Order: structure tokens, then C-alpha cells, then sequence
């Protein structure tokens, strides 16, 4: 649909969107901008990963509306029709993401730095369709999500400091998917207690603007491990 | 339980 | 597109969309019972006016935003082109529920409280379109949104007390058309004040819940005569 | 200058 627009043009337009909130126009900016084939840079990744994750935080808690008014009303057809017909939409914005990753963005990572955020996306994405799915293929889409957050953490923890945001964020997201998704607790707690140790230990070889990134996604760690036990 | 927010550029 | 959607399932399915938040979706719900032929209640009205002023209400901060970067950027192509196409999608919403007003909501309302809610929203969209309009039909855009209003003043008046919640708010929005469209401060200062005052001195007549409805509407014109005088 | 918000029913 972007075809006959410039790459850098589909780049300033995503900034743009976002500064306008219509992150909608954003997610359909940054994926002309992937289709254009090359490579994304630090802050473009960054675009794509804003964008998507803005579009589907408002279905999935759209979704959870939905969800909720249904299973009071299972204690006419309309609510269930309209769960599913937001629950299709959100399916299809997390295949639209996937197939980006799969269609080349993965492949062509070679730096730890772009082929951990990619595989990071890939666990959230499957991550989102697992809380929509119900057992015929739900074992497959959380396995599917656990073995691109398992690929994202052992090169993290080979080629990143125990401080890099994009390290924290997928450890922390992985400790999400353990605990509200895999139901393992007690897995959640322990990665989260140890990433946050292991990130503390590691702080004083920070800049002032390095540890502020660091120290805030370390907060959100706490506040979960606050929340877990 | 929170993931990364991820909603701001 | 709601074609084939039973009319009362489509009320239902908006109720929800505004619950999740979906306005897009709560407006096209809305669109679809209104197509359906049959006049709307009361609580009917006051659905399809929330969904499209919230839609439009995005479209409408999303077009600022735009065009404040553009106005900064003239003091390539891609502000103009993306507050353009902004523009022509705002243009698109409101013609639609103009069009709705048109085929034929006005035509079909009889009644004092249908005929002025709808003239109401009807100067809203003409002015929403005033808002992004250049020059040359700028002056007739205006010039609909003024009539529009002026009719439902006229209805309002004669068959609505002065506390009336769509009178209070057909008034306060036909100020803020005087005072920043059609550059008329001081009859959009006369206007709140009569209002205003006409609502307090009506007040005694009115129950406990109503008070409340009436008086909130009277604090937003006190609020605009502050920042107004 | 405030309109009705008019985005809650
Ligand atoms: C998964 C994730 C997303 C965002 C962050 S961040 O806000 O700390 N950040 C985005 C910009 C580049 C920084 O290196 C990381 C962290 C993890
Ligand atoms: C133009 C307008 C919109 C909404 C109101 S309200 O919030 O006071 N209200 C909506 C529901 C029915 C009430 O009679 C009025 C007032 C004016
Ligand atoms: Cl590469
Ligand atoms: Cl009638
Ligand atoms: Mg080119
Ligand atoms: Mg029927």
C-alpha cells in the first residue's frame, strides 16, 4: 500500500503519526518502510516496535473488555460476536508483525543488538496471540513465543551487559510471559530477581544517561517482583 | 504484572 | 456495510464499542442503526453523538498537532502531504454524519428534543469542517454552521426551559462557533452570559438529579466566560 | 475555549 512512497519519506511520516497519536498510521508507515527490504536502524526499529505495540495495547485491552462483560454474562449472540470480530483484528495485526520478522527482518539481523529486539518481538507478538488462544493451538503458540524470548536471552546474555535496556526489557517481558502465560511463577520471580541483581551489579560502569535507562526498566522489575510476591 | 510499556518512542 | 445487522443488535454492539473504547467502531455501529430508516430514541441520539465526536475529537487533535509542525516548518513535502490526508479524513467523518442529518434524521424529527439535537450536531460538523476550511468555501462552511445554529436557538427558545442540558449545550457550542470562528468575541461573551443567567434564575424548578446535569453545562460556560473576559 | 466534550454517554 506504501509502495510508490520514499523510504525516508514512510520514516518522517511515522514520526509524525506518532506525534499526532495516530499510532493506526504509524504501524501502516514503518511497515512500508520494512517492505522497502533494507535494513532498520536503532531508532527505526524502535518506530516499528512503538507503533505496533500502541496498536495492539488498545485492542488487547479492548479484548479484555469484551472478554470480562462475556463471562458475566455466562454465569444473545452480540458480545461474543464482537469479542471475536476485535479478537480477529488483534489476530491479524499479530501475523501482520510476524510475518515482518519472518519476512526478512530476522534473517538479515546479524548484530546482537537488532537480532535480540527482533526475536524479543517475535516472543511478545506470539505472547499477545496466546492470550486470545483456547488449547487447540494455544500449546503451539506459547511454545512458539517461549523459544523466540529462550533464543533472545542466550544471545543477550553472551553479547549484552547485564544493564542493556534491550537485555531488561526482554528479561522482563520473558518474566511476564512466565508468570501470567506459561504459569510459572516461580520461574517469573527467579529471572526477575536475578536480572535485576545481576543489572545492580553492574550500574557503576554506567554514564549519568545509561544508568537512568537502566535503573528505570530495573524499577519495573521490582514493581512486578512487588506485585508477585 | 507489567511488561515493558513500549508505547512512546 | 451494517446491512445485514438487526437494528437493536447494532445498538447493543455500540454500547460495547464504547465500553472498550472503540469509537471507529461505536460510529460505524451507529451509522448502521441509523440507515435502518427508523427514527432514534433519546439514549439512541445521544450514542451515535458520542461515537462520531469522539472520532472526530481524534481526528480533530491529530490535525493541530499536524498543523502546528506545518506552520513551524514555514517560518519537504511531508508535513503538508500527512496533515492533508488528515484533513481529507477529518472532511470524511463529518460529511458522513452530515450526511446522515441530511437522509434524513432532521427531515424525520418533529419533536423539540430530536429536531434541536439534531440542528446542534448539525452546526457542530459544519464547524468542525470551518475549522480546516481555506478561503474559498470557507465563508459558505460558516455560514451553514451559523444557520444550522440558529435554527435550533430558535426551537430551543420557544419550546425548551432555559435549564434544559441540550439547550445549555447548543448555547455553549454556538459560543465557541462566535468566539473562534466567525471572530466574534464579544456575541460569544453575550451569549454565555444570557445563557448563563437565564439557567440560573430556572434552577429552583428542578429536581435534585437534573440540578446536577443543568449545573455542569452552566460551569463550562462560567468556564469559557473566564478565560474569555 | 471549551465545547460540550461530549465523548461519554
Ligand atoms: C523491549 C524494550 C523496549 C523499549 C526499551 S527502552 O524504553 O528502554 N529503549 C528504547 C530506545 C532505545 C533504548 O536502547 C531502549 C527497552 C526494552
Ligand atoms: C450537546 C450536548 C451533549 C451532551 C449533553 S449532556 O452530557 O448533558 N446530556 C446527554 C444525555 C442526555 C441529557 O439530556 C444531556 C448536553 C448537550
Ligand atoms: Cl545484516
Ligand atoms: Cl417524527
Ligand atoms: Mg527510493
Ligand atoms: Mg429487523
Amino acid at each position: 500500500a506504501m509502495g510508490s512512497m520514499e523510504r525516508a519519506s514512510l520514516i518522517q511520516k511515522a514520526k509524525l503519526a506518532e506525534q499526532a497519536e495516530r499510532y493506526e498510521d504509524m504501524a501502516a508507515f514503518m511497515k512500508g518502510a520494512v517492505e522497502k527490504g533494507e535494513e532498520l536502524s536503532c531508532e527505526e526499529r524502535n518506530l516499528l516496535s512503538v507503533a505496533y505495540k500502541n496498536v495492539v495495547g488498545g485492542q488487547r485491552a479492548a479484548w479484555r473488555v469484551l472478554s470480562s462483560i462475556e463471562q458475566k454474562s455466562n454465569e444473545g449472540p452480540e458480545v461474543r460476536e464482537y469479542r471475536e470480530k476485535v479478537e480477529t483484528e488483534l489476530q491479524g495485526v499479530c501475523d501482520t508483525v510476524l510475518g515482518l520478522l519472518d519476512s526478512h527482518l530476522i534473517k538479515e539481523a546479524g548484530d546482537a543488538e537488532s537480532r535480540v529486539f527482533y526475536l524479543k518481538m517475535k516472543g511478545d507478538y506470539y505472547r499477545y496471540l496466546a492470550e486470545v488462544a483456547t488449547g487447540d493451538d494455544k500449546k503451539r503458540i506459547i511454545d512458539s513465543a517461549r523459544s523466540a524470548y529462550q533464543e533472545a536471552m542466550d544471545i543477550s546474555k553472551k553479547e549484552m551487559p547485564p544493564t542493556n535496556p534491550i537485555r531488561l526489557g526482554l528479561a522482563l517481558n520473558f518474566s511476564v510471559f512466565h508468570y501470567e502465560i506459561a504459569n510459572s511463577p516461580e520461574e517469573a520471580i527467579s529471572l526477575a530477581k536475578t536480572t535485576f541483581d545481576e543489572a545492580m551489579a553492574d550500574l557503576h560502569t554506567l554514564s549519568e544517561d545509561s544508568y537512568k535507562d537502566s535503573t528505570l526498566i530495573m524499577q519495573l522489575l521490582r514493581d512486578n517482583l512487588t506485585l508477585w510476591t | 504484572a507489567g511488561s515493558i510499556p513500549g508505547r512512546r518512542s
